RNA sequence: AGGACCGAACCGACUAAUGUCGAAAAAUUAGCGGAUGACUUGUGGCUGGGGGUGAAAGGCCAAUCAAACCGGGAGAUAGCU
RNA sequence: GCUCGCCGGAAGACCAAGGGUUCCUGUCCAACGUUAAUCGGGGCAGGGUGAGUCGACCCCUAAGGCGAGGCCGAAAGGCGUAGUCGAUGGGAAACAGGUUAAUAUUCCUGUACUUGGUGUUACUGCGAAGGGGGGACGGAGAAGGCUAUGUUGGCCGGGCGACGGUUGUCCCGGUUUAAGCGUGUAGGCUGGUUUUCCAGGCAAAUCCGGAAAAUCAAGGCUGAGGCGUGAUGACGAGGCACUACGGUGCUGAAGCAACAAAUGCCCUGCUUCCAGGAAAAGCCUCUAAGCAUCAGGUAACAUCAAAUCGUACCCCAAACCGACACAGGUGGUCAGGUAGAGAAUACCAAGGCGCUUGAGAGAACUCGGGUGAAGGAACUAGGCAAAAUGGUGCCGUAACUUCGGGAGAAGGCACGCUGAUAUGUAGGUGAGGCGACUUGCUCGUGGAGCUGAAAUCAGUCGAAGAUACCAGCUGGCUGCAACUGUUUAUUAAAAACACAGCACUGUGCAAACACGAAAGUGGACGUAUACGGUGUGACGCCUGCCCGGUGCCGGGAGGUUAAU
């Protein structure tokens, strides 16, 4: 079910207090995902890479921030963020 | 009946209703209706060809049969109605088939009355004949100028030809104007008179009875500056030119008729 | 107190937008002139 | 019932004062007119420069109008400063 | 932190548009901030936007745009047909509570719902580029039934007075709960069926339309609300608990009744009027081309799914439009108390703010206000400006009139508070009852409580009782314009324009005329009771003479007369 794409997916795991606390007490892991990656993809991909058994992924695209560095004007890339619950089966 | 408004308030006062009381008070037959959205008297190009006209009230297309097609099929009027897209009413025709249609109302007619039209039938009033088989001499009105077509002469309230003369294959006709035609006698034309005589009768009363009706205010030349109008400019109430429509061309008596096809059928001009 | 211009994303587009400009034939003699001077911003958009 | 009456919202702009390198390239304060209609307003269309649109003032058409704006002819032309 | 002040139909709370990180935390004050700045919408890091149901995308269309062929045009290209785009409109479904420093109808808990695929199954005619139905519609008005919401009792927890009183008719606080599902009411709307038949809805139709009937009188449809579940729940005023004096984490009582009441909802309804009030899909239904154990429908237990994009924050503003942290402009939604007719106004609640230079002094003069002896328009171009009048009820109200008006003419009088009539009245209002009528959200008594004007009479205080805010100045003669309306955005609002009405005139429909090298469009899906142009400008009384001149119209002999 779309083998060798699934690993572009998975950037990395994000770190942060709302993805702590979304841990331990809500069962999730937030994660930096390819600006592509449907929920679908992004679910196959952890079920198969983190194996684990996901309730559900939602999905959301975080805009750039426009930063400076003395005259030129420059914008951070649009990366896009997903919290992927995960079921009572939960590690890592 | 033709009812004169109390002087309530100033706008009222000089208002005149054409009260008629036959007429169907209720939402008209759907089938037969359809849209009619505003040019606001501009074209294809998006300009103003024709002035003063804009806004009004919304007023949907009836569908009215002109042509008359039905031929030897009885038809009983089921109600008359008011018609905003004409002078005059319409009348809701049920065929004795099943069919339903609009037509303009005669004079002389009523909900329940019997219509039948074709080659045969009876001289009476609202019944289609051609204009071969109709007697001479005779009031008719919703006349077809070509045979097959749908019907063009006197269609306004009141309105109504007399067939003068019967010349062969063609037929002369008296029309409202005063002009003696000459139109071909396998034209069809409805007997009688078209109906709501009283509508001239009517007087609005205020500008805005003339705004509601989709007119807009006509600006007098006089009254305008030399580059917009022939008449235009002085220093306080001018004239001194020949009366002339904005484009130049003389009004106030100068023929405009160069058809010259048409100019055979024509017996005699109007005056 | 009413200025000339009232914004909008729709009229701008639909007014000044690359598929207006490329639509006509002027509007593309537009876009060929603004690369010929060699802008940025080709159009708004 | 009403281009009816009084009167807020809303639309307007009659008078006065202030302001006039302003708080503001047209406003403020106190009064003022219309306020179910020829009303008003949001959103989106259409009309293009001797052309549009104009309940007509030469009004309005992006703070520009007895002929917009931008580029070009173009270093127009100037018996004038 | 405690006072004080201001807004409160906003200077509060949500949005759309438009901005585009301005949001939150930590840190840093060079510049930015009209002053200082430890603070900041500033600098610099990091963090923050979680959707089958909200919106967008998506199915459908208006205005309009584009437009295969096509018609037209020196070229460019113009118009436009089948189509395809285009919302500001139509079309499936989620709520309450809890939660973050920053998102929540999106996370979480508890309850729900909606459309699909693929099954399973019993059962069966399905099937359109096609037909019919529906969607599907205006203004105004009126009335009833409701609800949001409030108020007052009861109830529950706390209180017993910083200064005389206060164990009470006393004081403060609370009294909350949704979509969903069930119920089908106040009420709206409609004669049901059953059969046959028919030149109609380009074909076909059992659907729609029409025509016979026969036959019981109702059967459908729509619908606020309320009640019952939802809800041994949620929440709940204080308590406790701990203190990192941030709060963390435990419980948690009553959780009702009457009255009042919308501009909300039933009502896309009803009555009425004319100026006579989109479209198209979804949806329902009928059959053609077909298909006939079939595929297809129907139902029910499943099951799998419901992708993508927006979601922070400002949003009458220091974040948008105005060059500025600008005394301007900016669409929708929510609408608490007391007084009041009220969304006016005053004072307040929720909630939010004190407008990013202050401190003194208390000259002239300027600005915005308050008061003023005697006089009272003598000012001045002109009562400009100020002052004055102002509310409700009742009495009263002239010429003139188009018979409506004028008219709020004018001008008067009464207004507070407290008892009484009446331990709160007519009125509104409805309970425990009791007929009954059946199965009800029942009819009709019945009138316990709440609610409550307006009066009259008698007292009574003040100089003054519509005591504040709020809130006409009035009358007479007269020019112009009938009137409401429009106008020089930014020195002119008028007697100017428009106007209903009036006349002349053109126009016989391939209309005149207008836009257009043209095709073609408007005029008009109109047809002389119509349409265009011109003038005049309600209404009443009228509108006289001149056709020599200029135009226009008609006439065709004669003169003159181009191209050929
Ligand atoms: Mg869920
Ligand atoms: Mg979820
Ligand atoms: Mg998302
Ligand atoms: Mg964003
Ligand atoms: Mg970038
Ligand atoms: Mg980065
Ligand atoms: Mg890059
Ligand atoms: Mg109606
Ligand atoms: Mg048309
Ligand atoms: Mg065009
Ligand atoms: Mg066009
Ligand atoms: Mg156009
Ligand atoms: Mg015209
Ligand atoms: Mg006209
Ligand atoms: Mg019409
Ligand atoms: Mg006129
Ligand atoms: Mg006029
Ligand atoms: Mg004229
Ligand atoms: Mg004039
Ligand atoms: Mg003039
Ligand atoms: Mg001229
Ligand atoms: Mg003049
Ligand atoms: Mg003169
Ligand atoms: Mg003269
Ligand atoms: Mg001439
Ligand atoms: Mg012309
Ligand atoms: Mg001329
Ligand atoms: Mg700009
Ligand atoms: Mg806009
Ligand atoms: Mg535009
Ligand atoms: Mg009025
Ligand atoms: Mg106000
Ligand atoms: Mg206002
Ligand atoms: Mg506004
Ligand atoms: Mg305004
Ligand atoms: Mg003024
Ligand atoms: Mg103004
Ligand atoms: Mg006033
Ligand atoms: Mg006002
Ligand atoms: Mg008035
Ligand atoms: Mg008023
Ligand atoms: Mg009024
Ligand atoms: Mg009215
Ligand atoms: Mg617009
Ligand atoms: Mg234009
Ligand atoms: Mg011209
Ligand atoms: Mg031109
Ligand atoms: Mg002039
Ligand atoms: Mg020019
Ligand atoms: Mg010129
Ligand atoms: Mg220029
Ligand atoms: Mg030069
Ligand atoms: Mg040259
Ligand atoms: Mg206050
Ligand atoms: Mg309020
Ligand atoms: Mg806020
Ligand atoms: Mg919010
Ligand atoms: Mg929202
Ligand atoms: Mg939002
Ligand atoms: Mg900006
Ligand atoms: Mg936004
Ligand atoms: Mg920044
Ligand atoms: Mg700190
Ligand atoms: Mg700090
Ligand atoms: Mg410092
Ligand atoms: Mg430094
Ligand atoms: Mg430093
Ligand atoms: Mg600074
Ligand atoms: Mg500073
Ligand atoms: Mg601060
Ligand atoms: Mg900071
Ligand atoms: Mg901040
Ligand atoms: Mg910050
Ligand atoms: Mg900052
Ligand atoms: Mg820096
Ligand atoms: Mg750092
Ligand atoms: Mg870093
Ligand atoms: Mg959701
Ligand atoms: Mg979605
Ligand atoms: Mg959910
Ligand atoms: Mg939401
Ligand atoms: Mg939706
Ligand atoms: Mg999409
Ligand atoms: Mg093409
Ligand atoms: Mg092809
Ligand atoms: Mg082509
Ligand atoms: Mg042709
Ligand atoms: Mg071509
Ligand atoms: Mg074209
Ligand atoms: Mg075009
Ligand atoms: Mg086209
Ligand atoms: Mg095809
Ligand atoms: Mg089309
Ligand atoms: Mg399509
Ligand atoms: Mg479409
Ligand atoms: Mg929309
Ligand atoms: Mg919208
Ligand atoms: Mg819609
Ligand atoms: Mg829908
Ligand atoms: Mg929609
Ligand atoms: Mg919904
Ligand atoms: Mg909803
Ligand atoms: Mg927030
Ligand atoms: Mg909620
Ligand atoms: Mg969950
Ligand atoms: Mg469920
Ligand atoms: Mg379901
Ligand atoms: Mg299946
Ligand atoms: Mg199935
Ligand atoms: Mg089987
Ligand atoms: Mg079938
Ligand atoms: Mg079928
Ligand atoms: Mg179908
Ligand atoms: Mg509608
Ligand atoms: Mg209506
Ligand atoms: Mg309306
Ligand atoms: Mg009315
Ligand atoms: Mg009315
Ligand atoms: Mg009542
Ligand atoms: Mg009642
Ligand atoms: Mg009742
Ligand atoms: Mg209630
Ligand atoms: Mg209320
Ligand atoms: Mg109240
Ligand atoms: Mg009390
Ligand atoms: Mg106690
Ligand atoms: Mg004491
Ligand atoms: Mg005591
Ligand atoms: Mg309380
Ligand atoms: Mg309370
Ligand atoms: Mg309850
Ligand atoms: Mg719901
Ligand atoms: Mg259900
Ligand atoms: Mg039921
Ligand atoms: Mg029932
Ligand atoms: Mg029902
Ligand atoms: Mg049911
Ligand atoms: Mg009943
Ligand atoms: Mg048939
Ligand atoms: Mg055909
Ligand atoms: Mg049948
Ligand atoms: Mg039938
Ligand atoms: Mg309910
Ligand atoms: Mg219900
Ligand atoms: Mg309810
Ligand atoms: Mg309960
Ligand atoms: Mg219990
Ligand atoms: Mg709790
Ligand atoms: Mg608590
Ligand atoms: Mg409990
Ligand atoms: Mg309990
Ligand atoms: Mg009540
Ligand atoms: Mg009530
Ligand atoms: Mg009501
Ligand atoms: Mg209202
Ligand atoms: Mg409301
Ligand atoms: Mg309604
Ligand atoms: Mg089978
Ligand atoms: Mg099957
Ligand atoms: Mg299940
Ligand atoms: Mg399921
Ligand atoms: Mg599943
Ligand atoms: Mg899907
Ligand atoms: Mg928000
Ligand atoms: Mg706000
Ligand atoms: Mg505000
Ligand atoms: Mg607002
Ligand atoms: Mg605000
Ligand atoms: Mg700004
Ligand atoms: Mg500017
Ligand atoms: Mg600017
Ligand atoms: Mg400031
Ligand atoms: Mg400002
Ligand atoms: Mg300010
Ligand atoms: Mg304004
Ligand atoms: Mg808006
Ligand atoms: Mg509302
Ligand atoms: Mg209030
Ligand atoms: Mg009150
Ligand atoms: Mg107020
Ligand atoms: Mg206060
Ligand atoms: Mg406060
Ligand atoms: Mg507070
Ligand atoms: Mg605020
Ligand atoms: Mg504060
Ligand atoms: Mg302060
Ligand atoms: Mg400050
Ligand atoms: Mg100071
Ligand atoms: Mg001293
Ligand atoms: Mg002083
Ligand atoms: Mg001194
Ligand atoms: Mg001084
Ligand atoms: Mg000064
Ligand atoms: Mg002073
Ligand atoms: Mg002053
Ligand atoms: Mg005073
Ligand atoms: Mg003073
Ligand atoms: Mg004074
Ligand atoms: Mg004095
Ligand atoms: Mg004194
Ligand atoms: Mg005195
Ligand atoms: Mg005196
Ligand atoms: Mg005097
Ligand atoms: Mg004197
Ligand atoms: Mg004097
Ligand atoms: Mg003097
Ligand atoms: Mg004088
Ligand atoms: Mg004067
Ligand atoms: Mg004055
Ligand atoms: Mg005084
Ligand atoms: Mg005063
Ligand atoms: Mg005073
Ligand atoms: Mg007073
Ligand atoms: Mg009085
Ligand atoms: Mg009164
Ligand atoms: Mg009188
Ligand atoms: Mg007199
Ligand atoms: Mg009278
Ligand atoms: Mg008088
Ligand atoms: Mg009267
Ligand atoms: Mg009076
Ligand atoms: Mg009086
Ligand atoms: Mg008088
Ligand atoms: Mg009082
Ligand atoms: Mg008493
Ligand atoms: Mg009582
Ligand atoms: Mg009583
Ligand atoms: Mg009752
Ligand atoms: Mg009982
Ligand atoms: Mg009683
Ligand atoms: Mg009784
Ligand atoms: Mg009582
Ligand atoms: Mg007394
Ligand atoms: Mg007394
Ligand atoms: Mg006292
Ligand atoms: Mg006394
Ligand atoms: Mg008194
Ligand atoms: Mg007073
Ligand atoms: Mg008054
Ligand atoms: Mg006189
Ligand atoms: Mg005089
Ligand atoms: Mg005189
Ligand atoms: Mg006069
Ligand atoms: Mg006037
Ligand atoms: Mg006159
Ligand atoms: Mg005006
Ligand atoms: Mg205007
Ligand atoms: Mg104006
Ligand atoms: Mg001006
Ligand atoms: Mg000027
Ligand atoms: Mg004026
Ligand atoms: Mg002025
Ligand atoms: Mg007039
Ligand atoms: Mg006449
Ligand atoms: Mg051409
Ligand atoms: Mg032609
Ligand atoms: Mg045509
Ligand atoms: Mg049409
Ligand atoms: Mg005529
Ligand atoms: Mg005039
Ligand atoms: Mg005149
Ligand atoms: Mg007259
Ligand atoms: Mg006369
Ligand atoms: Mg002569
Ligand atoms: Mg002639
Ligand atoms: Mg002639
Ligand atoms: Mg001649």
């Amino acid at each position: 079910i779309r083998e060798e794409r699934l690993l572009k997916v998975l950037r990395a795991p994000h770190v942060s207090e709302k993805a702590s606390t979304a841990m331990e007490k809500s069962n999730t892991i937030v994660l930096k995902v390819a600006k592509d990656a449907t929920k679908a993809e992004i679910k196959a991909a952890v079920q198969k890479l983190f194996e684990v058994e996901v309730e559900v992924v939602n999905t959301l695209v975080v805009k750039g921030k426009v930063k400076r560095h003395g005259q030129r004007i420059g914008r951070r890339s649009d990366w896009k963020k997903a919290y992927v619950t995960l079921k009572e089966g939960q590690n890592l | 009946a033709v009812v004169k408004c109390k002087p309530t308030s100033p706008g009222r006062r000089h208002v005149v209703k054409v009260v008629n009381p036959e007429l169907h008070k209720g939402k008209p037959f759907a089938p037969l209706l359809e849209k009619n959205s505003k040019s606001g008297g501009r074209n294809n190009n998006g300009r103003i060809t024709t002035r003063h006209i804009g806004g009004g009230h919304k007023q949907a297309y009836r569908i009215v049969d002109f042509k008359r097609n039905k031929d030897g099929i009885p038809a009983v009027v089921e109600r008359l109605e008011y018609d905003p897209n004409r002078s005059a009413n319409i009348a809701l025709v049920l065929y004795k088939d099943g069919e339903r249609r609009y037509i303009l109302a005669p004079k002389g007619l009523k909900a329940g009355d019997q219509i039948q039209s074709g080659v045969d039938a009876a001289i009476k009033p609202g019944n289609t004949l051609p204009m071969r088989n109709i007697p001479v001499g005779s009031t008719v009105h919703n006349v077809e100028m070509k045979p097959g077509k749908g019907g063009q002469l006197a269609r306004s309230a009141g309105t109504y030809v007399q067939i003068v003369a019967r010349d062969g294959a063609y037929v002369t006709l008296r029309l409202r104007s005063g002009e003696m035609r000459k139109v071909e006698a396998d034209c069809r034309a409805t007997l009688g008179e078209v109906g709501n005589a009283e509508h001239m009768l009517r007087v609005l009363g205020k500008a805005g009875a003339a705004r509601w009706r989709g007119v807009r205010p006509t600006v007098r030349g006089t009254a305008m500056n030399p580059v917009d109008h022939p008449h235009g400019g002085g220093e306080g109430r001018n004239f001194g030119k020949h009366p002339v429509t904005p484009w130049g061309v003389q009004t106030k008596g100068k023929k405009t008729r160069s058809n010259k096809r048409t100019d055979k059928f024509i017996v005699r001009r109007r005056s | 107190m009413k200025r000339t211009f009232q914004p909008s994303v729709l009229k701008r587009n639909r007014s000044h937008g690359f598929r207006a400009r490329m639509a006509t034939k002027n509007g593309r003699q537009v876009l060929a002139r603004r690369r010929a001077k060699g802008r940025a911003r080709l159009t708004v958009s």
